[PDB]
């Protein structure tokens, strides 16, 4: 419907329209380039946001993501991260209210997810 | 039993700050620059069943529009010329001619040597200055007050300096939020927000104690400060109506230019046709006194039940602070307010007529290591702003307390557009215990 | 044929070209920096080359093709875009002729594409849980 | 029975504009600027089966030139002397020794007051000048002052910078090709079979002259007038010439020049004496060569504007030497030569060479924009010149008398226009890779 | 081990250590960046060139089919041309930084033949559907 | 028998130049150019069985320090008043008021016009100055030194230029790596090595003669050249201990200051309270004379055990080539060090260097451009580190060779203080040989 449409609605329910937001990231001139400050601060905000792009897909490589937007791991999820019941977490929880309640983890959980890949690929190559 | 599953693309966001980019609808300063083009598009996004959090009082956009104003400003003036070769001894008289008693000696008649196009050559000339900007040297020697400290640069007479609407937009992986709760004092949780592409088109009005031509608020009168009960803050005041002021400068002025170089040409006051009065400015009293009366009610909510509300002027600092001032016309005005600010209020009309005056030599933003020259204007000056609200502070349980108008960052003047308005950063990564496993 | 050799060629013609094209898509030193114009044009426009092909990968990914150079999808080829022989376009029409044969019609396709990807998706998480 | 099948790598493109970067094969400000190396390949590749629609007219990278030729030019000639502190009262007298008839009082002899490393001592300076850098004060005729003191500060030239120009290769930036038009017979304003991609242009030589082109390329197998809107007289004339003419130029007299000290760091050059007999600049060309040539140019102009015509050959209007005369740079020199003698013929169905007088001046405006001057310092000793006519701009007068004559003159034109004619053959556009096509395949699906 | 943890490892026993190096590529004050207008564009072209040539091996990856895995077994032999070292060595006494310098000379002919050997089989897949 | 296996992540790298980023911890010019801050957290990764080729005069991060604090400076000058319009005639007589020292006709009294805030207004002003600062014309005339060459800028008091330690780091995809032999002479194959994110820091101190305020040795003094048997290079020495130079503006100083234009205001020398005193520099001599003997210990051993080293004084040239020279207290100190060149080697007594001072500052053996140090009131003193030197052999076969203070140009100081270190290039991506033929479906 739009970009944040669903951010008030439940997790479950806004995961099909993770397309419409991963679309939106990457969304006179003769008189501007004349103002170095204008331009250069301009660019540098234009190249930033290149950067932080990069680094989400960087991750998604990492930890075997990269090729869909809905990604299942190896990794068991911790108790001590969440013991929530998974109907209250898909069906009456929205995304900013979950995404808050686990802050602190969220460090622990990635680093989980990069060594879970780097052991399935030893894995196929030895296999091979 | 759960695994960690990744999800992209999902719609949340942390409060953040970046540089927005300025766009106008569309040879004016401000349009020049803000020359991105808006799009056609009154793009907003309800959200539905989301609360956020404002605080307009921490806002980076006032700091940003701030920053850029003053660039921009600075930019003007940059390839315009100076006016340092007239720098010099003045020999000054009083101009009697036509004046009375309320300008008296206001207005002198100098004359003095400045530059020609050719090196070796000078001229003598005659000038028409307003006492503000000349300080007696000690007799008839006088000086331009600002020789001592800064460079005097005179302002672009072609450039037109009228604020236009500009609209912020946000850079890719950014949004805006706004509040459209229209009782929200600004710092509140607000319940009814939406998404903003663009922020709407706020013009960049300058003035000091009243603001000029900026939103009303539906819900009557809010008042609203970082801290009410903090006396050191600086309240601001929205009204829901304006009230209209009629200003003007009535005297008919002939201007003339003369080269002090090549391609440097300064603008000169020249004369006076006709009479000599004071500029001034007029406001209907029953409409200032219908607008306290409101604002004190609001006042009391805060204050008291039984709390008397005294007004008065300004308790003292320089002309920036003590008087009300604005650009009408281009020319920069300095008008007295203490008619505005005399009642006390307790628990075809006759109009407020406000003395002004008129200066060309101003230090500009706030800043002192800079100075410019306005270029006065041919003829004469009329102009009608809406009031749109107020710039107040305050002074044993004395039940009177006591609200003056008063100067602050011209910053403050900004918040006010900008209340309402958020900036957060998109984060699309996240992720949730699902029953489903990788497949091996 | 080089880059671009093949651009008078037919649409079947310029087959295994492809690797050509993707391959050149991504590519004193005191003046360069104290022109502050000139080098603010020079980075803008490398920085612009960037944002684009960005923008085609953001695409191939969306739509379920990433690295492939050539895929086929889900997505049913429409009357109302074109009526003309399968060997006609793939044996005869320039590719060039071609993106002139089809015409205001790239957004339709790619939100048949993006939609059918994101349904595809969903489909394949119910069936692993 | 058929889907979607999309492909990315297509070998397509759109028109587009972008920014291009300049390079050289290696003082000189172009050299400076276009420090970038070129690639010894040519790196063109034909295509077969391919057409292209070239407007010449509409190219962006003649605008390009322009606008980066200007920065260049005011880059270069920011960190020099001001000469702010000479723009005085100048007295003057007329030069009366070693002065021939065609000279008189066009070389003046004035002296002045000047600055000097102290600001409390001052230096008195004499110098020559050629009539059209001063003017009467307000009239007196010993009282003068420079032209420029009611418009704008100039700024000298600093002696040691080049602008020779030097042939400069355009490159395309990753995602972008050039395509160029080989028809020899091409016109500009229309399609083209000739097509071959391009990485970098050619080297085009800077050049900037009025209303002769010097030492650009050279048209192949005939002469070729090129042209927008052609009835219309307010559009000019491009003429290609197949075969150069030579031109020889010269600046006679032997110019001993001197320089002394402005102020710290600064030193100012200027004429000092001149020795032998004074004469005005001059530049030849064989007179048969000439008529060859403009008999040449007739036919194809004929062709266009019908057999029963008579093509008469016309002087310019009058106004500023910048228009009016041929203004280019010899040898360092600004020269403003008297082309009347080239148009003094009508047509109808051992060189004696025309030599024409050339006028020089020391203050120069530039690009055909005021506000800004350049001083030219004097070149020391004598000044000659070889260079080749490669085209011509020329007006017609219009208007409709059927007569059947009608009248071409010395074309006025745009420093664009003069670079338009190089960029005919270029085009820029845009690689859009994706795509897409039907297919009887569908997604295998699982 | 940490970034760089090791170069003295073998190429085998490195092998375990390739997520992390893959890691360190795109790894008031502020100001100053407008303030001093060629530092803040120095920084801004480095940073600028840093993540071009990160695209461009990344693209390399994908044409040669490998894409966003870190260990490819591809459909291209190792040449009898190439220096005839022991696989026992080069897997557990050779390091990464020793065996790349012995076999340098050859880095533009093995790509070219990675980027062959993919585009073949790709189209030969459109075939088979 | 053996295909392509495909690597990336691969552990590898290449020599690359690229473009450090200029760091600091904690009105400083250093600081507020490298505003960028450190991290708190070092970083050190060791390469065992991994040895790497290092050459300090090859080395690109030297050339960068240099062309940095170069735009620095000139950067830091900038906004600040010019004083060109005070190229005025002076008319100067000779001061022996409190004379002392027998420093006589160090110091002029020169009496000039300069203009005020008005354009309409001279004044005649008075000011003390030093002969290196003024030349005479020909109660005469006389100009300032520096008048006829540029234009002379003076430079904001506020600021603080002193040296504070400069940590270089790598941008991603770079990486330094530092050679930690003790005894490395600047060349060769390091087997001592590491990875390093950031270098220490280093304090940009520009001086000439002696290396102040940097690193020491371990194990002994080392000392380098890049070519050994050619003259033409020099030689650095860094010492194992540091040596105390005790450094003084002996005299006490009123400073006045005057505006020349519109917020333009000049600093100047006012008056001198006390006795005129000659600027000066004391080293213990015993400590001076025990490091020349670990010195020449270390030149015998390139030159052999019999030969016989000479020293002696800098040959003649521009004070900036020959005196010792230094900023302490913002004064600009030029000291004669042919005190410390005297004896001949083979197998309290502190020396005081007579120093002068000189207000008008040409930089960075640039030409063309000055600046003017502002006076500074009250009396300076400071004491620095000896930390090295830079020597020249001088080119018979007599076996006695001479060794001067040549000096060197400002690369030599980082040249030092950066040898430690190398920059490369990551290079990810790489093949193998292995067993397997791609799976084919
Ligand atoms: C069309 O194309 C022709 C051919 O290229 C151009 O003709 C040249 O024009 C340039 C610019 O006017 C001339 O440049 C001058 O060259 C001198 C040296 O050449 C002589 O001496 C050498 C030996 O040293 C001989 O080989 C040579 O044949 C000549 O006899 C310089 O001394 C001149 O002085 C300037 O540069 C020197 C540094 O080299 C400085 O020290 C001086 O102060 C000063 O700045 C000058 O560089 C060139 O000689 C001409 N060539 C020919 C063959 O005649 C046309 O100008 C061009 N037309 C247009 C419109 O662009
Ligand atoms: C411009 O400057 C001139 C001097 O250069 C002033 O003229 C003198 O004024 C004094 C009085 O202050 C008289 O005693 C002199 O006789 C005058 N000299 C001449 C030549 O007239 C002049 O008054 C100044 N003018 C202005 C407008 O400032
Ligand atoms: C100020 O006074 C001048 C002088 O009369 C006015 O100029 C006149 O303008 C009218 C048109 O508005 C002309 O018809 C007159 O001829 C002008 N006067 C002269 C000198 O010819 C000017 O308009 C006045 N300006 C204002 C705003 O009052
Ligand atoms: C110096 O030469 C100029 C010409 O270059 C002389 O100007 C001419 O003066 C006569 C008499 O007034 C006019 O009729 C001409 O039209 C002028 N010529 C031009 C081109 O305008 C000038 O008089 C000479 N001066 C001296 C002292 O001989
Ligand atoms: C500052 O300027 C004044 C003049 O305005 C100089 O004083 C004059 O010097 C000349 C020298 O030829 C004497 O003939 C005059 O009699 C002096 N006049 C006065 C009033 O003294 C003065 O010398 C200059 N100051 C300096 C230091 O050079
Ligand atoms: C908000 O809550 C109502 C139920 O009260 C529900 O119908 C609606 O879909 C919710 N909105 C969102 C965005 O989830
Ligand atoms: C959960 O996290 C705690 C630390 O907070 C750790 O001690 C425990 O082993 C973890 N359990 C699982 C299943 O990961
Ligand atoms: C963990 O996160 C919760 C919020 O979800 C927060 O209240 C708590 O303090 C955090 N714990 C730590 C150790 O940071
Ligand atoms: C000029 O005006 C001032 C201020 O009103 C007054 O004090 C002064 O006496 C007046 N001088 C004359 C001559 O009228
Ligand atoms: C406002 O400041 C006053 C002190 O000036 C303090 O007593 C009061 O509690 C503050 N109010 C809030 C809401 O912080
Ligand atoms: C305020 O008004 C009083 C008169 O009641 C006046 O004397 C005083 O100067 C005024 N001060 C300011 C700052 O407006
Ligand atoms: C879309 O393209 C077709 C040709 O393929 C053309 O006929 C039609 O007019 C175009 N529509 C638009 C955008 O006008
Ligand atoms: C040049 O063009 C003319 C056009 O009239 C033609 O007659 C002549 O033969 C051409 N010259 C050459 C060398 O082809
Ligand atoms: C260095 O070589 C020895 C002997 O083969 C080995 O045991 C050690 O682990 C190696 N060092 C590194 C960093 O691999
Ligand atoms: C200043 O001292 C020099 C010697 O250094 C002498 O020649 C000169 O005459 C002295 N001048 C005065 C005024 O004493
Ligand atoms: C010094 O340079 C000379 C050549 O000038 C060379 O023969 C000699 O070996 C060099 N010495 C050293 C120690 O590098």
């Amino acid at each position: 419907l739009g970009f944040l449409g669903a951010a008030g609605s439940t997790m479950g329910a806004a995961s099909m329209t993770l397309t419409v937001q991963a679309r939106n990231l990457l969304s006179c001139q003769q008189h501007l380039l004349k103002d170095t400050h204008w331009g250069i601060k301009q660019l540098q905000a234009r190249v930033l946001a290149v950067e932080h792009y990069l680094r989400d897909q960087q991750l998604l490589g990492i930890w075997g993501c990269s090729g869909k937007l809905i990604c299942c791991t190896n990794v068991p999820w911790n108790s001590s991260w969440s013991n929530r019941n998974l109907s209250e977490i898909w069906d009456n929880m929205t995304w900013l209210q979950w995404d808050k309640e686990i802050s602190n983890y969220t460090q622990i959980i990635y680093g989980l997810l990069e060594e879970s890949q780097n052991q399935q690929e030893k894995n196929e190559q030895d296999l091979l | 039993n759960l695994w960690v599953t990744v999800y992209y693309g999902v719609p949340v966001w942390k409060d953040a700050e970046t540089t927005l980019f300025c766009a106008s609808d569309a040879h004016n300063v401000w349009a020049t620059h803000c020359c991105v083009p808006t799009d056609p598009n009154p793009q907003e996004i309800h959200l539905e069943n989301v609360t956020e959090e404002f605080n307009m009082w921490k806002n980076n956009m006032v700091e940003q529009m701030h920053t850029d104003i003053i660039s921009l400003w600075d930019q003007s003036l940059k390839p315009c010329v100076k006016l340092t070769p007239l720098c010099v001894t003045l020999q000054c008289t009083n101009v009697t001619n036509n004046i009375t008693d309320d300008m008296r000696g206001e207005l002198k008649n100098c004359s003095f040597n400045m530059t020609t196009e050719l090196r070796d050559k000078k001229q003598k000339v005659y000038s028409l200055f307003y006492r503000l900007d000349v300080v007696q040297i000690n007799n008839k020697e006088y000086r331009l007050i600002n020789c001592n400290t800064s460079a005097i640069t005179q302002a672009c007479p072609k450039v037109s300096f009228e604020p236009i609407p500009i609209h912020y937009c946000a850079p890719a992986g950014f949004a805006i939020l706004k509040c459209k709760d229209k009782k929200f004092n600004g710092t509140g949780p607000c319940t009814n927000v939406s998404t903003v592409q663009c922020t709407h088109g706020i013009k960049p009005v300058v003035s000091t104690q009243l603001l000029l031509n900026g939103s009303l608020a539906e819900e009557e009168v809010i008042i609203r400060s970082e801290n009410i009960t903090n006396n050191a803050k600086n309240i601001l005041v929205q009204l829901n109506e304006s009230v209209q002021i009629n200003c003007t400068r009535p005297n008919n002025n002939t201007v003339k230019s003369i080269r002090i170089g090549p391609g440097q040409w300064f603008y000169y006051t020249g004369d006076i046709i006709g009479d000599i009065r004071q500029a001034h400015c007029n406001v209907s009293k029953a409409t200032w006194n219908e607008t306290l009366g409101k604002v004190v009610k609001q006042l009391r909510k805060h204050f008291g039940n039984n709390t008397i509300i005294r007004f008065a002027n300004s308790s003292g600092g320089d002309l920036e602070v003590t008087t009300h001032s604005f650009n009408c016309g281009g020319e920069f005005f300095y008008c007295n307010t203490s008619g505005l600010f005399n009642s006390t209020w307790i628990s075809s009309n006759d109009s407020i007529t406000l003395p002004c005056r008129i200066k060309q030599i101003i230090n500009m933003w706030q800043r002192i290591g800079q100075a410019m020259y306005a270029p006065p204007i041919q003829g004469v000056i009329r102009c009608v702003s809406n009031i749109t609200g107020l710039i107040l502070t305050r002074d044993t349980n004395s039940t009177t307390e006591t609200f003056r108008p008063g100067g602050g960052d011209m910053r403050d003047n900004w918040r006010s557009e900008l209340y309402k308005y958020k900036v957060v950063k998109i984060e699309p990564l996240g992720v949730a215990p699902t029953r489903c496993k990788r497949r091996v």
